[PDB]
RNA sequence: ACGACCGUAUAGUACGAGAGGAACUACGGUUGGUGGCCACUGGUGUACCGGUUGUUCGAGAGAGCACGUGCCGGGUAGCCA
RNA sequence: CGAGUGGCUUGCUACCACGAUGUCGGUUCCCUCCAUCCUGCCCGUGCAGAAGCGGGCAAGGGUGAGGUUGUUCGCCUAUUA
RNA sequence: GUCGGGUGAGAACCCCGACGGCCUAAUGGAUAAGGGUUCCUCAGCACUGCUGAUCAGCUGAGGGUUAGCCGGUCCUAAGUCUCACCGCAACUCGACUGAGACGAAAUGGGAAACAGGUUAAUAUUCCUGUGCCAUCAUGCAGUGAAAGUUGACGCCCUGGGGUCGAUCACGCCGGGCAUCGCCCGGUCGAACCGUCCAACUCCGUGGAAGCCGUAAUGGCAGGAAGCGGACGAACGGCGGCAUAGGGAAACGUGAUUCAACCUGGGGCCCAUGAAAAGACGAGCAUGAUGUCCGUACCGAGAACCGACACAGGUGUCCAUGGCGGCGAAAGCCAAGGCCUGUCGGGAGCAACCAACGUUAGGGAAUUCGGCAAGUUAGUCCCGUACCUUCGGAAGAAGGGAUGCCUGCUCCGGAACGGAGCAGGUCGCAGUGACUCGGAAGCUCGGACUGUCUAGUAACAACAUAGGUGACCGCAAAUCCGCAAGGACUCGUACGGUCACUGAAUCCUGCCCAGUGCAGGUAUCUGAACACCUCGUACAAGAGGACGAAGGACCUGUCAACGGCGGGGGUCUUAAGGUAGCGUAGUACCUUGCCGCAUCAGUAGCGGCUUGCAUGAAUGGAUUAACCAGAGCUUCACUGUCCCAACGUUGGGCCCGGUGAACUGUACAUUCCAGUGCGGAGUCUGGAGACACCCAGGGGGAAGCAAAGACCCUAUGGAGCUUUACUGCAGGCUGUCGCUGAGGACUCUCACUCCGGGAGGAGGACACCGAUAGCCGGGCA
RNA sequence: CGUGGAAGUCUGUUAGAGUUGGUGUCCUACAAUACCCUCUCGUGAUCUAUGUGUAGGGGUGAAAGGCCCAUCGAGUCCGGCA
């Protein structure tokens, strides 16, 4: 997905974007509806074309390691 | 010589200074008189420019209008709470004295009723550990254990927008963008590649810097560049 | 390019003006200020003793 | 305002065991220089003649412009090597 | 070992010029010197010849093209009288 | 530009016609700034105009700018000022907080005007016609009234609606041409009023379990398609406006592609893309009122800035005129503009110079170096190496095709769109001009796009992502201020400050002795105040005791400054150079040695390499991609060269007119020698020499230009450095004041901070004032 | 295979910006930094108009001691000053 860079930038830069853009890129399970339908629309900003449930998460995941946590307890 | 760069800043010229007239909202918590009876709905979600990540847009029963330090999780219709009473879930904010142990915390106040200083950025959270009648120990996102009076306010959860700081920024323009949002001059030129007369670093041949570069603590502006009271440098060791 | 002759083109700005204190063409209109009699800037009219020699 | 060299005959001779190998002289040419000339060869030749692209004058005919000939082909006199 | 000439090298001096006498190399174009590389005429030879070696008179003409290097100098190649 | 003619005392350049040309994002049209009367008319030529002048941006006199609806005015933007408050020795000074005001003329927001006519000069301003907005008054309706909508918004891709234009078809009106029958122009008509509505959204019906739909994404039992319906667009269509206007006349009709304008779908952000006034919400009649300021002209190779009528500089809109072609490209041509990038006449027009064309054979031999020039070129088909970060390299390279004419096929709704087929056919040449890459390899540097010395440096330098270390929990770290106060900060460690290194990949050894920083510290040292002894009727002063930071001392630390040798088989001073790389952009010796390549190679490349004096974030090595970066090789090409020739244009030369400057102690026709402060036209001796003028290329006048930049000197200057001298800020620390009650401790009442408040935290500390010790090129 | 149309992407005298070589022309200039050809960037760290802020030991500086009105290793004016 990285390709848009053409030969620049080098392995790491271009290989941490395209992973990081691939998850961010992902079909997203809605926490309202339950369906894969939640795409970004910021910077940690989501939501889902189905319901509109339009909800905070991690700045290229819906949800983070830390953002987890916060159930448990 | 002349004035260094660090210098020139604290003057608080246009090249220094934050894009204030293009920030948002301050976000700070809501006061309450006791009793906890606040309660608001989430109307919208935003970005913050100052912060660059998610802020989120609440109106609350007396039909006060305001931007919150939203945490992650947290949608439009979602009701928050404020106050003494408020149910322990997150996005919601009482006194660290109603929060129970061992629970992320974000957006903590230094002195109640300050509106909130600690754990802001994204992604961040503070952490409660010790409970008391005088003292709640916090564990901040620096690792400091920082002890708190019980009555001061935070919002349960982690900051939104975690992980921002993963991807690179792979070119000086995305840089260039970001930067524009904030209040620092940029790009950085070595104080190494600059004239004596420029800086305590300037000067010579070759690049190098014509002393070492941990300094006192006691150096006077103009002067205090490059490891200030570094304990140690280096990584080994 | 040359701060010369090319530079002199972009000069269309008006700043001195007639001054409605003094008179002269001195009053700043950017800076609502006129450099030779001082309006704008205070009541006393602009003055200095270093306008002519010191023994005079 | 002429300098110098190669070649031929002299001669496979004189000389020398042999190997090898001259000269005088008479010739032919080359090179560098020099002065001049254009029949010949070559260059130029925005004189000239033709071909042809784009566009404008309605088409045709016949023309302008495309840098001081649009481009391509041929090229007289003269000037030249 | 000793006696000299030159004024291309270098060193020395500090006379000349610091109200400026524009650098090295190269180039182009002109004149000159002889301590002669070739060419002319000669002497000697460890001069048979051929080819050389050493020397003398002699400055008319000639002394060219290239590879590295900014190079001068020099190294190298093929031609050359 | 030329030929006629006009006016005039006078005409190359003032005017008319004809012919001939130039400008096409401009040399055309409208404007902002800026200019300020430059605009128009009349009369002039003393001035100004690169010559002349009857002309004029010149001289003089007159005249000229008309607004409810075009700007200003109103609003708010970055931000500014004023007042108050506070600081300051003080102010015309100074940050904050309040209040107020200012801040947008092309180009932010914004009530409302269109069409025609008229003048020597204005014009949505005047006049004619038609229209619109606001306020107010009266009348009627109306009691709704303010929630909400609007003003009002980023970048990239894209659909639909759709006007001007352009083109096609045909008809009408007029013109042109004259083998043809083709070619050009026109065929009009606004604001406004009324009306229509696509998209979006929603509603009812319907009942899809696989269908609906798109350029694309997509949609759905949480209800798809289909059917009906509400809401709802154009600067658009339609009707009026209009026996208005306009035209000599006709006074069209359809189509395609469609700027403007309208309305949707999608994608991106570690970037989030103004505000306020105002409008809408919220009717109609009639009438009144709508003041004030701007308005001429230029807007540039003569009206602006640059001393000039300056080849420079200077914002916006016309980006849709025709052919051409991918094209807002070339070239050519309209509309419109111009012959004022404003001196002419003459010589086949010499030398010489500028800019340029063509050169036979050779082909880089030229040169520091292919500098300069040339070569190549568009489009389609075939085909394409090493290497590589798999993206790329790549248009690699290399090869073929290319026009016109006839008749066709295919894609598409169609184009005056595109892709092909068969036949015929001309040239030396079919991207025929124009437009339009030369190609390949090796090495060095920096990863990359980016930045820079305005005016000799564009680079390897700066930046960058990336890597790393340092400081700080915010009453922070860092920074500005004399103070009052302030930036960072609508920020909070996933932060932001201070530095270093500089993409990726493989890595980044050893050293803490010195210097720097930092932590610790029994003991040593360490100021002032207070306290103690001596002294003094008091005082100066001498000494003691306690002892802060600081130092001594100990520890930590090199991705801190930096270091990594000599001798021998440990010495200095801590260690003694690990991976790597290596004759290096670092190697003196040096053209190192071997090889490659060449006839020949101080060059280049590879290998070796004891490295005068390489080496690991003073980063080492390495590297795809990128480059107006440095070096080298090859193919191709060629006037760079052998070696020069001829030609073209503008000068150069002669003539009319205009008309400077540099320079000048004097004398001066010199030459060869000598002499001289040792580099003489001028002295000495000779030689030569009739005067004057034209053209030339520059040998000399140690030519002209600049009180030499180099070197030295001056008890000259400045910028910069530091463990130079001396001081000054600043930081740290003790002490005194503020400061209070009960060597360690409690408290609350000053004081500080948080808090809307109540009250909470802290607390005689901190802040502030004063003094003392330490650090202190940050600064003088 | 198609669809899509990403990029500090490419070619490009589109507009615009820049300024490599000619060490060309000019060098009492057209010009106290100009002319011509060649060359670089041209969807972005882009270019640009107007408005606005920062002031002299101070600004501003992707750093050249660059720039702050032809003035910069400390602007300019007047004064100190004969
Ligand atoms: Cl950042
Ligand atoms: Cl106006
Ligand atoms: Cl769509
Ligand atoms: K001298
Ligand atoms: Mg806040
Ligand atoms: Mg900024
Ligand atoms: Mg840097
Ligand atoms: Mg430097
Ligand atoms: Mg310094
Ligand atoms: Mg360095
Ligand atoms: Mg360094
Ligand atoms: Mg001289
Ligand atoms: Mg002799
Ligand atoms: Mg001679
Ligand atoms: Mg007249
Ligand atoms: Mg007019
Ligand atoms: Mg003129
Ligand atoms: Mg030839
Ligand atoms: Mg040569
Ligand atoms: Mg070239
Ligand atoms: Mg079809
Ligand atoms: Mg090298
Ligand atoms: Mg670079
Ligand atoms: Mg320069
Ligand atoms: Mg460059
Ligand atoms: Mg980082
Ligand atoms: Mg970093
Ligand atoms: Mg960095
Ligand atoms: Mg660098
Ligand atoms: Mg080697
Ligand atoms: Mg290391
Ligand atoms: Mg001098
Ligand atoms: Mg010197
Ligand atoms: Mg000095
Ligand atoms: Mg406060
Ligand atoms: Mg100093
Ligand atoms: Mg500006
Ligand atoms: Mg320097
Ligand atoms: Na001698
Ligand atoms: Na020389
Ligand atoms: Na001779
Ligand atoms: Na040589
Ligand atoms: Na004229
Ligand atoms: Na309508
Ligand atoms: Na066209
Ligand atoms: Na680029
Ligand atoms: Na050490
Ligand atoms: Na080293
Ligand atoms: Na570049
Ligand atoms: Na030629
Ligand atoms: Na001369
Ligand atoms: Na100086
Ligand atoms: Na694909
Ligand atoms: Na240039
Ligand atoms: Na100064
Ligand atoms: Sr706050
Ligand atoms: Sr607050
Ligand atoms: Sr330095
Ligand atoms: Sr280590
Ligand atoms: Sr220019
Ligand atoms: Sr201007
Ligand atoms: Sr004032
Ligand atoms: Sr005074
Ligand atoms: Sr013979
Ligand atoms: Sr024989
Ligand atoms: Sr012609
Ligand atoms: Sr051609
Ligand atoms: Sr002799
Ligand atoms: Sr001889
Ligand atoms: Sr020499
Ligand atoms: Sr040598
Ligand atoms: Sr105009
Ligand atoms: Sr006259
Ligand atoms: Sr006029
Ligand atoms: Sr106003
Ligand atoms: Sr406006
Ligand atoms: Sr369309
Ligand atoms: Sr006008
Ligand atoms: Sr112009
Ligand atoms: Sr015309
Ligand atoms: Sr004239
Ligand atoms: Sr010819
Ligand atoms: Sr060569
Ligand atoms: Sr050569
Ligand atoms: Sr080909
Ligand atoms: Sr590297
Ligand atoms: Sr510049
Ligand atoms: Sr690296
Ligand atoms: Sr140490
Ligand atoms: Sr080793
Ligand atoms: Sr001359
Ligand atoms: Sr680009
Ligand atoms: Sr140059
Ligand atoms: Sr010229
Ligand atoms: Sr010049
Ligand atoms: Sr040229
Ligand atoms: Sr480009
Ligand atoms: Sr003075």
């Amino acid at each position: 997905s990285s390709g848009r860079f053409g030969a620049r930038y080098g392995r790491v830069s271009r290989r941490r974007v395209a992973e990081i853009e691939s998850e961010m890129n992902e079909d997203h399970a809605c926490p309202n509806c339950g369906e894969d339908r939640v795409d970004r629309q910021g910077t940690g900003i989501w939501q889902c074309s189905y319901c509109d449930y339009k909800f905070t998460g991690g700045s290229y995941k819906p949800e983070t390691p830390g953002g987890k946590t916060v159930r448990r307890s | 010589g002349r004035r260094i760069q660090g210098q020139r800043r604290g003057r608080g010229t246009s090249t220094f200074r934050a894009p204030s007239h293009r920030y948002k909202a301050d976000l700070e918590h809501r006061k309450v008189e006791d009793g906890d009876v606040i309660a608001g709905t989430v109307v919208d979600i935003e970005h913050d420019p100052a912060r660059s990540a998610p802020v989120a847009a609440v109106e609350f029963e007396d039909g006060d209008r305001r931007l919150i330090l939203a945490p992650e999780g947290v949608g439009v219709g979602d009701e928050l709470q404020v106050g003494v009473s408020a149910e322990i879930a997150p996005g919601n904010t009482l006194p660290l004295a109603e929060i129970p142990e061992g629970v992320p915390v974000c957006n903590v106040e230094s002195s109640p009723g300050d509106g909130g200083k600690f754990a802001r950025a994204s992604g961040v959270n503070a952490q409660l550990l010790t409970h008391d009648r005088n003292v709640a120990v916090v564990k901040l996102p620096s690792g400091e254990m920082k002890r708190l009076d019980p009555q001061c306010r935070a919002t349960i959860g982690v900051v939104a927008g975690g992980g921002r700081t993963d991807k690179p920024f792979v070119k000086a323009g995305n840089k260039h963008h970001k930067m524009k949002a904030r209040g620092t001059k940029w790009p950085n030129v070595r104080g190494v590649a600059m004239n004596a007369v420029d800086h305590p670093f300037g000067g010579g041949g070759r690049q190098h810097p014509g002393k070492p570069k941990s300094i006192s603590r006691n150096a006077p502006p103009g002067r205090k560049v490059g490891d200030i009271a570094s304990k140690r440098t280096g990584r080994g060791g | 390019t040359g701060a010369g002759t090319p530079s002199q083109g972009k000069k269309n700005t008006t700043t001195h003006t007639k001054c409605r204190r003094c008179g002269e063409k001195s009053y700043h209109t950017k800076k609502k200020v006129c450099s030779s009699c001082g309006f704008g800037k205070s009541a006393k009219r602009r003055d200095y003793e270093w306008q002519s020699k010191a023994g005079e």
